């Protein structure tokens, strides 16, 4: 949940890249393997990342507190 | 914190948050400085306040920390973007009443004590792109020299 | 004749003994010395009565909590000279409304007149001596949000009642004439306070008020509807 | 524990964290594979047991 | 439909988040038309219509046609709790 | 008295003992325990 | 230093598992015994033997 | 890593690879028995309470719980529940002395520790006060740990 | 069956194994808390003594 | 074996009763008392028994 910061192997920082990445998907359609690249994500340490990624935190907040 | 997300799971986060470095050489360790605790020598104190005010869902950014504590003038602990948008680390999303307020103490240390200290992301590391050394052995199923990719850097050494 | 063991420090002597116990270590050591004092811790009238009263509960879904007060109850009186008689229906019931009253739960003297026959004034009596029985061996509101229930009013209504019934408990007039007539008006004020149709009949019948009783009882409390106002 | 290999004196060696330490020559004789196995310790609480254990 | 009795006596319908939480039992109750008659011998008299008459509860099967969430649409299962 | 929290309309109760347990302005039995004021601290290790 | 041998490199899906050391490493020495039969108590919960 | 066992980056699990949530949820309930004994929901007083735990107290509300955010650990107690004895029922040890109240609190376990997520109250099917507590702990990789 | 010919008893620790190749091929790794909680009863004599008083 | 052993003794003219050490009671929340089937079995001997007797 919530885009993890960092990278689980060549720790650079992962987190900020997450919003423009689906900004990309949605407004330009690009495919992923070229938004990760536009991002500027090299290495597939970080690839695996965004890609893989789940994002619960949206699920988790239509919940009333 | 109202958050949906474990409060530890945030100072998780907030753990990972890079911080300005540049000026770090002059900032004591904790356990060098006598004070008890902290002080603006030994640490440098950040603090975040987040309401959600929209109905729309607001996100707390990286650059939303704000440092309250007296930095003498010196240049650290700023949170670092490096976004073209200028917004940084995302820490937790809010909804509308859920607020979360807290008190970060950043303090100095390096990777081997945890990894959230590690200034530098992956190091490439090669020599001898041609195998001239042998240091390598090449499995192969025909022939090694076109199966195995060729190096970037062979360019800059001779055949 | 003694056979009480005491844990006493033969080395302290001090104070009786002043000690903690170690679950873990499984062993007991007195706090000041730290001495260990012990090792190796290890870690036919009535069930009928009883079964035809669990019958009769149960059938009126009373919580278990009520049920087993009035279990206890009846197991006092028993046998006892007083109660003479009664042939065990008037004393089933008696020791019933007992555990409800000791339960805080409420229920009406009709109501159990409803599982059981009991002919009313005899169990007035019973019920008396019963009470008294239980003093040597030493409140309306509840009602109103049961009744809501039969009805299915909302919570505000509900509350509403709540507040109608104290507040008309302290300006007296006719001291309630029994709290169920008191409890049904001020439910049938509030309800015509809001939209909600019941009439009138409807609500006498399925209360089980006469008409007549809510009528009546309606115009002294519309003469105070002044103070009876929460917001 | 159907050999008598199966149950077998050691010479301890403390370190930290959590899992007992053992080499891997010994993981046949116990018939072990270390993925959640277990294996219980017992400790001999007399000098005679103690010397009994290292000579046998 | 799913109903609670509390010890009070209030009756009221049950979401099933709650009746997790108060170690509650969900289900529905169920009544049955009961005609009784009284013959004296054919002849027949006898008292009918008028009843309906409660038995006992059903434990009911989430999502199943008889419990509230079957109904639901999501955004309406979030206001009751209940993960889509 | 001890401040709790409703279940649904998540108001400010802070009902006493000898209340028993339900909610005011509304029926729910389920009353949270409306976190601890005083500060806690973690080491984002 | 370069490896003689190359490794076989690549991501993969793992999944962590309920059971965790913690959950079961312990060490009795002077517990409690069952009542019956005054031999130590069975379990890590009841901290047995 | 050899025989089944792996080796795992500690950089990697220090930056939250395989970090895991743990929620343990510990209920309690007072009853009666008779109507004529009830349990209760207090902070217990060291002084008049007899067989008490020794684990601390200090955290408790008065109502008898831990509010939820306080850091706790194994031995310490969330929930305080005491009962009423007859002084000529047992009168062991300092019972006599004591006069009130037998000591009934569930304690967290033994090994664990965290912080308490949320903790409620509620009235059951028969009208008892009973009370839940969740507490969330977080589980680090380690190096007995299982994949 | 279970409680006489043999039976639970004390002085023992379980825990999960694991492999080092470090270890001599008789030791055990036994970890500090395990260590912290069983113990031996050693008897006290001129030898020991000053040791004993350390651990103390 | 005219000393141990005799049909005699083999039929039960009379019984032992084992001490609670044999037939512990329990308690469950430490505030019930919980009774062992060996005690529940003597109360049932018993009771048939003092039948028996007035019976006869
Ligand atoms: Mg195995
Ligand atoms: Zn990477
Ligand atoms: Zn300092
Ligand atoms: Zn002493
Ligand atoms: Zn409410």
């Amino acid at each position: 949940m919530i885009v993890p910061v960092r990278c689980f192997s060549c720790g650079k920082v992962v987190g900020d890249k997450w919003e423009s990445y689906l900004n990309l998907l949605q407004e330009d359609e690009l495919d992923e393997g070229t938004a990760l690249s536009r991002l500027g994500l090299k290495r597939y340490c970080c690839r695996r990342m965004i890609l893989t990624h789940v994002d619960l935190i949206e699920k988790f907040l239509r919940y009333n507190p | 914190n109202t958050t949906v997300l474990a409060d530890e799971f945030i100072a998780h986060r907030l753990g990972l948050i890079p911080l300005q470095s540049m000026d770090i050489e002059q900032l004591e360790y904790s356990r060098d400085c006598f004070c008890e605790d902290h002080c603006d020598k030994c640490s440098v104190v950040l603090t975040l306040q987040a309401f959600g005010e929209s109905e729309s869902t607001t996100n707390v950014y990286s650059k939303d920390l704000v440092i309250v504590s007296n930095l003498m003038g010196r240049n650290i602990g700023h949170p670092i973007i490096q976004d073209k948008e200028g917004n940084g680390v995302l820490i937790c999303k809010l909804r509308k009443g859920q607020e979360l307020k807290l008190t970060c103490v950043a303090k100095k240390g390096i990777a081997k004590e945890h990894a959230k200290w590690g200034p530098a992301a992956a190091i490439e590391f090669e020599y001898d792109p041609w195998n001239k050394l042998k240091h390598t052995d090449y499995w192969y199923e025909q022939d090694s020299a076109k199966e195995w990719p060729q190096s970037k850097n062979c360019e800059y050494e001779d055949p | 004749p003694n056979l009480n063991i005491v844990l006493t420090c033969p080395e302290c002597k001090v104070y009786p003994p002043k000690i903690v116990e170690r679950f873990s270590e499984g062993d007991v050591v007195c706090a000041l010395c730290g001495l260990v004092l012990s090792d190796k811790l290890v870690d036919n009238e009535v069930q009928a009565a009883f079964a035809k009263i669990t019958m009769l509960c149960d059938a009126a879904e009373l919580p278990k909590i009520v049920k087993d007060c009035a279990k206890e109850a009846y197991k006092l009186c028993h046998d006892e000279k007083t109660l003479k008689g009664k042939s065990m229906e008037s004393i089933m019931a008696a020791s019933i409304l007992i555990g409800c009253r000791r339960a805080e739960v409420a229920r009406t003297f009709k109501e159990i007149q409803s599982l059981i026959h009991v002919k009313t004034k005899e169990f007035g009596k019973t019920l008396n001596i019963m009470k008294n029985i239980l003093r040597g061996k030493s409140q309306n509101l509840t009602y109103i949000p049961r009744f809501c229930s039969h009805l299915g009013l909302p919570m505000q209504v509900t509350t509403s009642a709540e507040y109608t019934a104290k507040k008309c408990k302290e300006i007296k007039e006719i001291a309630g004439k029994s709290p169920i007539t008191i409890a049904v008006v001020s439910i049938y004020l509030n309800i015509l306070l809001f939209q909600i149709p019941i009439t009138a009949a409807k609500v006498g019948q399925t209360l089980q008020v006469t008409e007549g009783t809510i009528k009546s009882g309606y115009k002294i409390l519309y003469e105070h509807r002044d103070k009876l106002v929460d917001p | 524990s159907l050999h008598k290999m199966s149950m077998m004196a050691h010479r301890v060696k403390v370190i930290p964290y959590s899992t007992f330490r053992l080499n891997l020559s010994v993981t046949s004789p116990y018939n072990a594979d270390f993925d959640g196995d277990e294996m219980n310790l017992h400790v001999p609480q007399s000098e005679e047991t103690r010397a009994e254990l290292s000579q046998l | 439909k799913p109903m609670v009795n509390e010890s009070d006596g209030v009756t009221h319908a049950l979401y099933p988040q709650e009746a997790r939480l108060r170690n509650l039992t969900y289900s529905s109750g169920l009544f049955v038309d009961v005609k009784k008659r009284t013959y004296e011998l054919k002849y027949e008299l006898a008292e009918e219509s008028e009843g309906k008459v409660f038995i006992g509860r059903l434990p009911i099967m989430l999502r199943s046609k008889n419990c509230y969430l079957s109904e639901a649409t999501e955004s309406d299962l979030y206001k009751l709790k209940e993960c889509p | 008295t001890l401040k709790y929290i409703c279940a649904e309309c998540s108001s400010k109760l802070s009902l006493s003992r000898t209340d028993a347990v339900r909610c005011k302005d509304c029926g729910h039995r389920i009353l949270l325990k409306a976190r601890t004021k005083r500060l806690v601290q973690f080491e984002a290790r | 230093k370069k490896l003689m041998a190359q490794i076989f490199f690549g991501p993969t899906y793992y999944q962590r598992l309920r059971h965790m050391v913690d959950d079961k490493i312990h060490a009795r020495a002077r517990g409690p015994m069952q009542v019956l039969t005054r031999q130590p108590v069975e379990g890590r919960s009841r901290d047995g033997g | 890593n050899q025989e089944d066992s792996m080796i795992m980056n500690q950089s990697s699990i220090d930056r939250g690879l395989f970090r895991s949530l743990f929620f343990r949820s510990y209920m309690d309930q007072e009853k009666k028995y008779g109507m004529s004994i009830t349990e209760t929901f207090e902070k217990p007083q060291r002084t008049n309470t007899l067989r008490m735990k020794h684990g601390t107290y200090d955290k408790l509300d008065d109502d008898g719980l831990i509010a939820p955010g306080v850091r706790v650990s194994g031995e310490d107690v969330i929930i305080g529940k005491t009962t009423p004895i007859s002084p000529d029922e047992e009168e062991l040890g300092q019972r006599t002395a004591y006069h009130s109240k037998r000591d009934a609190s569930t304690p967290l376990r033994s090994t664990e520790n965290g912080i308490v997520d949320q903790v409620l109250v509620t009235t059951n099917q028969d009208g008892l006060k009973f009370v839940k507590v969740r507490v969330r702990t977080t589980k680090i990789p380690q190096i007995g740990d299982k994949f | 069956r279970g409680n006489l010919m043999g039976k639970r008893v004390d002085f023992s620790a379980r825990t999960v194994i694991s492999g080092d190749p470090n270890l001599e091929l008789d030791q055990v790794g036994v970890p500090k808390s395990i260590a912290k909680t069983l113990t031996y009863p050693e008897v006290v004599t001129p030898y020991n003594i000053d040791r004993l008083t350390q651990l103390v | 074996n005219e000393v141990f052993s005799r049909p005699e003794w083999m039929i039960l003219t009379c019984l032992p009763v084992p001490p609670p050490p044999v037939r512990p009671s329990i308690s469950f929340n430490e505030s019930q008392r919980g009774e062992d089937d060996l005690t529940f079995k003597l109360a049932d001997i018993l009771k048939a028994n003092i039948s028996l007797e007035t019976l006869e």
